[PDB]
């Protein structure tokens, strides 16, 4: 008679216990979005980063994270990116010194800045292959005018802060790229979402604090946001 | 090649799907309008039950 | 004069009859808005109260001081709780452990007062000017906080006077200027201190508005 | 290119007889025969429950057969077995991949499949002899992400996936019997016919197909939606199917007529559909949308019977008890609500 | 049925000129935002210029600009690209393919090897 509905409430108890630890564990994870393209290089990121769909789990400063490369999908990727609309952050990769592939990765970046289900995450971009960027551009070999011809008419950003030693057009070439995603960036989601541009090299050897750098900055700001003070 | 041969089996389907016996759809609402109108007392979403028939109330 | 302080009451019951009768205004920030609100009323009531068995006995006097210190400590911890989301929330109960620090607190130092005035001033008004001194130290480090990320939102990419704009009303909201009021004065204010509150912190606020223009879409 | 071009004109000449042979059968249209009967009038249902427990985002439901007892997926990594009447929970099994993309109830009540970006549709064990729910095999082959996989029997299942393919596995085995391919977009979503002797996948390509389980050739293609095929469901007597689309449009096929009999839009909606089924009588048609909401509409005058507004982000998916007792409602806001 | 069909190109000396047509049917033209993209001969699906649904975003891909130009006809249903001096580089396949989603500024996969919403293309050839 009642027997079975007391094992079956007892029983819910049981569940929700475990739902309320798994909970925990939930909310303390973050979850990061990796993409990129087959040039990018982003398992050299994944690689160097040593604490269907491929996880790696790092922890920084007692901070656990959960990277979440999809590389066992089709070149179509409209349908399984609306099951990262909750993820703390998306990690775009991209390969500085492929000139004619930034195009590609600029139209990338605008479709998941402007998607319905993604205008509320943040992108951190990631500009790899700066070593062999400045490579190019001192070889003189290709020209970023035959497939950008704003650069012609591009100034260097004042607030620029290059490595020490640098020559000043590979500083002009590297910030062009850097504020050809920002633009996007800067035309939509006043407020909502925001990029954090970076530049890296395959021996950049933590290449992760400024993950947690940024995942922390886009904690605080979203704090702020529900108080409407930013 | 694949991309050549990729439309033999495209005009093969289209073969199958030719040759099938269409009724007409004057007909063919009639048999939906029938099955509604016969199972139409049989449908809670349709009639709101009473509330002692409910085991959600 | 008495219709300012039916304003006070008024707007504050109605701020926290929305924040609780709802469920999508909840989370543990919402939940602190309405004990601050609730401090709020209950000064008003204590002030009218103590005033009519004096002017207008010792049973009112000791409830007006717990009351007075209860509003200086939810403003206390609701900058508190704040502070602690932006500088040391990054790991994440804290809801409930502080709860009993919002209340229970105030209440235990005015019980000595008491205990003292039952035989035979800054056993009860410099505890609050700890409070007061300390609310104004997690301001000061919120506002440069504030300042420092408008001014790092997309690096050069945005509106210097924009960002003034941003600053400047963000700055205005948590100003403690009750906390002021309380150490240059120790009239009107007492009427206008509780209604004034209700307009900005409960009216004002923009996502309240939307909801119940969701609650009439939904009913209507 | 000689010859390659006689294979386009071969298809395309070949695709345009059919057409007159659809045109010939529109002798009437479904509003025609229909406008004589008098309308349900206004539908207002009612929340009877809402279940809470998941941490993120319900992504997909499924029913049992006793109209009981539920399966939800979430992207946290749950499959929770609910149980409608008294709310409580029966199970919580954790998956190893927490993206997971559909769920599905075995008709005999003994197991449960789920899948998603790990390809994988895993089977799992709710009445075993310990008690406990163990994965009780895992049915790996498929190239793209799992978005829909169904019961046919205790020991097959039909799965749609985004390699624009579907399959019949035998869970035994673990191996596919049977391939369906033809989809040129990913296959979205995929509804059985009550006999289980065919059934039906809408795909990223605007294009709903029949597929014959036993013999794995696609039967009829349809097509009039003009983007991607989110939802499908068929007609309580198996000779019709719904098909919700981002176009904002749920379209009316007829198997026999080879046609499409109605078309379910209103200006208002711009918003793409998530979830469509079928009411017990099959008057009703549900249908989920991206605009927080779910549309009552009658399928046989075109006409928004009632609203489900009720969820907080967009309503993910949808389903109707067999006893045609109660809808339920899941959503992005992690909240699977019980409508009747 | 959604379909859409190329017209236009073929030989041309460089320096000349080409008008690519683009009939569009099966679908509403006006809600949906329309591309041009293209395929060298033996290098991968390249983007090349997008139009809004109104016509007011006409961006390019950059190595194109000031020489080619994307119009629009909602009315006609029909798209156009005025391509205006033709270098040998720009010698490929133009398909006309639409974005999926009929209300979205975001365009998602028209670039994919195996895109539904796009069109069979037609052959551009530039040569001395
Ligand atoms: C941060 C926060 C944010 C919100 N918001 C939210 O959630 N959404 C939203 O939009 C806002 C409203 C931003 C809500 C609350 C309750 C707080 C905590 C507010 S407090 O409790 O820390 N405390 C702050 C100090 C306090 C009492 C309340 N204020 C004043 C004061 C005086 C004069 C003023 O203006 C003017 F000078 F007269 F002109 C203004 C204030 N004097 C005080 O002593």
């Amino acid at each position: 008679q009642r027997n079975e509905e007391k094992a079956q409430r007892e029983a819910n108890k049981k569940i929700e216990k475990q739902l309320q630890k798994d909970k925990q564990v939930y909310r303390a994870t973050h979850r990061l979005l990796l993409l990129g393209a087959d040039n990018s290089g982003k398992s050299t990121i994944v690689k160097q980063m040593r604490i269907g769909i491929f996880e790696t789990k790092f922890q920084v400063d007692k901070v656990n994270f959960h990277m979440f490369d999809v590389g066992g999908q089709r070149d179509e990727r409209r349908k399984w990116i609306q099951c990262f609309n909750d993820v703390t952050a998306i990690i775009f990769v991209v390969d500085s010194s492929d000139y004619n592939r930034l195009q590609e990765a600029l139209n990338l970046f605008k479709s998941i800045w402007n998607n319905r289900w993604l205008r509320t995450i943040s992108v951190i971009l990631f500009l790899n292959k700066q070593d062999l960027l400045a490579e190019k551009v001192l070889a003189g070999k290709s020209k970023i005018e035959d497939y950008f011809p704003e650069f012609a008419r591009y100034t260097t950003p004042e607030d620029a802060t290059p490595e020490p030693g640098e020559d000043p057009r590979v500083t002009r070439a590297k910030y062009f790229i850097r504020d050809e995603f920002l633009r996007i960036s800067t035309a939509s989601g006043d407020g909502r979402h925001y990029c954090y541009p970076h530049f890296t090299c395959a021996v950049d050897t933590e290449n992760a604090r400024r993950i947690f750098n940024d995942c922390r900055d886009i904690i605080q700001r979203m704090h702020l946001r529900q108080y409407e003070l930013l | 090649t694949a991309s050549i041969a990729q439309a033999r089996k495209l005009v093969e389907q289209l073969k199958m799907e030719a040759n099938i016996d269409r009724i007409k759809v004057s007909k063919a609402a009639a048999d939906l309008m029938a099955y509604c109108e016969a199972h139409a007392k049989e449908d809670p979403l349709l009639t709101p039950v009473p509330a002692s028939e409910n085991p959600f109330r | 004069y008495t219709v300012g302080y039916s304003v006070s009451l008024a707007s504050l019951t109605v701020a926290v009859l929305i924040l609780a009768y709802f469920r999508r205004l909840h989370c543990t920030r919402n939940y602190i808005h309405m004990h601050l609100f609730l401090s709020f009323m209950l000064r008003a009531v204590s002030i009218f109260v103590k005033d009519a068995v004096l002017y207008s006995c010792r049973v009112a006097v000791t409830f007006f001081l717990y009351f007075l210190a209860t509003n200086y400590y939810w403003i206390l911890v609701e900058g508190l709780y704040l502070h602690s989301l932006i500088f040391m929330a990054f790991f994440s109960k804290y809801l409930w452990g502080f709860t009993v620090f919002g209340w229970g607190l105030p209440a235990v130092f005015v019980a000595v007062w008491v205990s003292v005035r039952a035989t035979l001033k800054w056993i009860i008004q410099v505890p609050i000017l700890a409070s007061i001194v300390l609310n104004f130290i997690l301001f000061i480090n919120i506002v440069r906080v504030l300042a420092t990320k408008l001014r790092e939102t997309n690096a050069g990419r945005c509106d210097t006077r924009q960002q003034y704009r941003k600053l400047l009303k963000s700055t205005l909201v948590l100003m403690p200027l009750f906390g002021v009021h309380y150490i240059v004065f120790m009239m009107l204010f007492n009427s206008f201190q509780g209604f004034f509150v209700a307009i900005i912190y409960c009216f004002c606020n923009g996502e309240v508005q939307a909801e119940i223009k969701k609650s009439w879409s939904r009913w209507t | 290119q000689s010859e390659l071009d006689q294979l386009r004109q071969e298809a395309e000449q070949l695709k345009n007889q059919i057409r007159d042979a659809r045109k010939a059968c529109a002798d009437a249209t479904l509003s025609q025969i229909t406008n004589n009967i008098d309308p349900v009038g206004r539908i207002q249902m009612r929340t009877r429950r809402t279940l809470r427990g998941h941490l993120a985002k319900i992504y997909a439901m499924h029913w049992g057969t006793d109209s009981r007892l539920l399966v939800s997926a979430s992207q946290d990594g749950k499959l929770i077995i609910w149980d409608s009447y008294t709310t409580n929970k029966v199970h919580a099994i954790p998956l190893r991949s927490s993206w997971v993309m559909t769920c599905a109830y075995a008709p005999s009540g003994n197991y449960v499949a789920c899948g998603g970006l790990d390809n994988i549709c895993s089977i799992y064990n709710l009445k075993t002899r310990e008690g406990n729910v163990r994965v009780s095999r895992e049915l790996a082959g498929h190239t793209g992400y799992l978005s829909c996989c169904r019961f046919l029997d205790d020991n097959q299942i039909v799965t749609s996936s985004g390699d624009t393919t579907c399959a019949l596995w035998d869970i035994e085995t673990g191996q596919q019997t049977t391939t369906f391919t033809g989809h040129t977009g990913d296959v979205m979503s995929l509804s059985l016919a009550p006999d289980t002797r065919l059934f039906v996948s809408g795909a990223c390509d605007a294009s709903a197909k029949l597929w014959d389980v036993r013999e794995g050739m696609c039967r009829q293609t349809f097509t009039g939606h003009e983007s991607d095929i989110n939802a499908i469901c068929f007609f309580p007597n198996g000779n019709a199917f719904a098909t919700g689309s981002d176009d904002a449009t749920c379209r009316l096929f007829d198997l026999r007529a080879d046609q499409e009999l109605m078309t379910y839009s209103h200006d208002n909606i711009i918003c793409g559909i998530t979830s469509v089924s079928f009411s017990k009588s099959g008057r009703l048609l549900l249908a989920g949308y991206d605009d927080f909401n779910c549309n009552v509409w009658d399928a046989l005058k075109a006409d928004r019977a009632g609203v489900l507004a009720g969820h907080d982000n967009r309503v993910s998916c949808l389903g109707v008890t067999d006893d045609g007792m109660a809808v339920a409602t899941g959503s992005w806001d992690s909240f699977l609500k019980i409508w009747n | 049925q959604v379909q859409l069909q190329e017209s236009g190109g073929g030989l041309v000396q460089p320096g000349g000129s080409l008008r690519l047509s683009c009939a569009a049917s099966g679908f509403t033209f006006s809600n949906y935002k329309m591309n041009w993209v293209r395929q060298a001969p033996g290098k991968g699906l390249e983007w090349v210029s997008d139009i809004s649904q109104s016509g007011a975003s006409i961006s390019y891909t950059g190595s194109v600009k000031g020489r080619f130009t994307i119009s629009r006809d909602n009315a006609k249903n029909t798209l156009y690209l005025q391509m205006n001096s033709l270098k040998p580089e720009d010698t490929a396949v133009y398909y006309c393919a639409r974005c999926p989603a009929p209300f979205t500024r975001d365009c998602f996969d028209v670039t994919s090897t195996t895109y539904a919403y796009r069109g069979q293309g037609t052959q551009v050839t530039v040569s001395s």
